[PDB]
């Protein structure tokens, strides 16, 4: 999926190279969703990079290459499938989640968001008595977008 | 006279701490997936 | 049934090699629901020349060795409450229904086929501690063999 163009966006100085701690949205920005922990880790497989305080194009077209098969794997997963992962969190099945677990699962597991980012996710989502939300349409209604 | 109840708990806490270690890792994974996908959504939306 | 044991299985390949290390066969089994002992395990793999002399495993072994074993295995999801409640009485001679995490961990430490601190530490995260530090052991029983 590297993109020139998108690189150039990224590249808001045309110095030609932009920030290593960039690389990770700009992989998200061509089209993948790795985890951060495999932006870190493919940075690090590269020796070369060790002190290199940015990365060109061609160096991020190398890598993209290299790690092509995990970065691949970041795309297949289709909506249904996030949907069925989030049964752990619901074994009663009853297709509800309360917001605290959602929260807490969001921002206490895992590459953790902020309470900022969760707060937005809320906005607007439907909430009942009970204070559980209907997870399949929170997680529908945050990919489809 | 205990040895053998011990034992046979000690099996069962054995398969509890599995079935626990797993449960919470399935979890973990669920939310890293699921916090992949929304970093990858929320960049595009922004950049785009 | 299989699609969540296969998952389960997909955990354990942590290399993704289609293939578990044989040294994990009993937390598999434990993890898909068994609890066996430990020399249970090694039974079942020393029996069969196959597994005796592999390395890893694949599901479908596994899935086989299930089936031949299936008995055995189905036996350690019986117990009951009752099986453990004298085993706490000699931590509870006055019946008051409760142990300190001290005589617990000693009885899962100390006696028995002994489980190390690192387990018993890992067990108290899913246990039920009051701020008494002490543990209602028909409770705690129940949620062991809760499942």
């Amino acid at each position: 999926r590297a993109n020139k163009d998108i690189f150039t966006l990224f590249d808001k100085k045309g110095q030609g190279a932009i920030a290593k701690d960039s690389l990770g949205d700009y992989l998200r920005a061509i089209g993948y969703n790795p985890t951060n922990q495999l932006v870190q880790d493919i940075i690090n497989a590269d020796s070369s990079l060790r002190d290199a305080s940015s990365l060109t194009l061609d160096q991020i077209t190398g890598l993209i290459e290299v790690n092509e098969k995990e970065l691949d794997a970041t795309t297949k997963a289709k909506t249904e499938d996030f949907v069925k992962a989030f049964q752990v969190f619901d074994k009663e099945s009853t297709g509800k989640v309360s917001v605290g677990d959602l929260r807490y699962m969001l921002t206490g597991l895992g590459e953790k968001l902020t309470d900022a980012e969760v707060d937005e996710l809320l906005k607007g989502v439907e909430v009942d008595s009970n204070g559980e939300i209907d997870y399949k349409k929170f997680i529908e209604d945050v990919l489809r977008q | 006279q205990i040895s053998q109840a011990i034992k046979y708990l000690q099996n069962n806490i054995k398969g509890f701490i599995i079935r626990q270690r797993v449960n919470d890792e399935m979890k973990v994974n669920c939310a890293t997936l699921l916090q992949a996908a929304y970093r990858g959504h929320s960049i595009r939306a922004n950049v785009f």
